[PDB]
């Protein structure tokens, strides 16, 4: 799109539910200098969504994106 | 199980600009994503440039960015500016240098 050429972001809160795994295309990690930790998931529809990296599903999904 | 069950996905990311050393500051005090809107906490540092302001910036060059604080979803200017930069995800990725 390319999603890698969109601006960096920070998260203030996180999605409330587990996103279906086959719907996730990529991920980005927000800066450690952001006020809170954050993983951004990019869905197949090009939506960027904040997620909490302390959550198990989040790490699993990050890992499975190789 | 926590917090919303089946409403909108939410988790609107806030676009940031960074200073030379990478410290980020949001460019809008409110973000919309699908049916959701989120406001940054009152008192948060912000640049009053907007998401479209940021998307207009050439990546990785310095701009003078007006600084404010958020108040009820709006960035209220102070009398100060900070040099800020648009970075994209590409600028943060992979590892093409190493040392032996
Ligand atoms: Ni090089
Ligand atoms: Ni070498």
């Amino acid at each position: 799109s390319l999603a890698a050429d969109t601006p960096t972001t920070c998260c203030f809160s996180y999605t409330s539910r587990q996103i279906p795994q086959n719907f996730i295309a990529d991920y980005f990690e927000t800066s450690s200098q952001c006020s809170k930790p954050g993983v951004i998931f990019l869905t197949k529809r090009s939506r960027q969504v904040c997620a909490d990296p302390s959550e198990e599903w989040v790490q699993k999904y990050v890992s499975d994106l190789e | 199980e926590d917090d919303e069950d089946y409403g909108d996905l939410g988790g609107c990311p806030f676009l940031v600009a960074e200073n030379k050393t990478g410290y980020p500051t949001i460019v809008a005090c409110k973000q919309d994503c699908n049916g959701t809107t989120e406001t940054a906490p009152n008192g948060t540092r912000c640049f009053s440039i907007g998401d479209e302001g940021l998307r207009r910036m050439t990546a990785n060059l310095p701009y003078d960015c007006p600084l404010g604080q958020c108040s009820n979803g709006d960035c209220i200017p102070k009398e100060t500016y900070e040099v800020c930069y648009r970075r994209n995800w590409r600028d943060k990725k992979n590892h093409h240098h190493h040392h032996h």
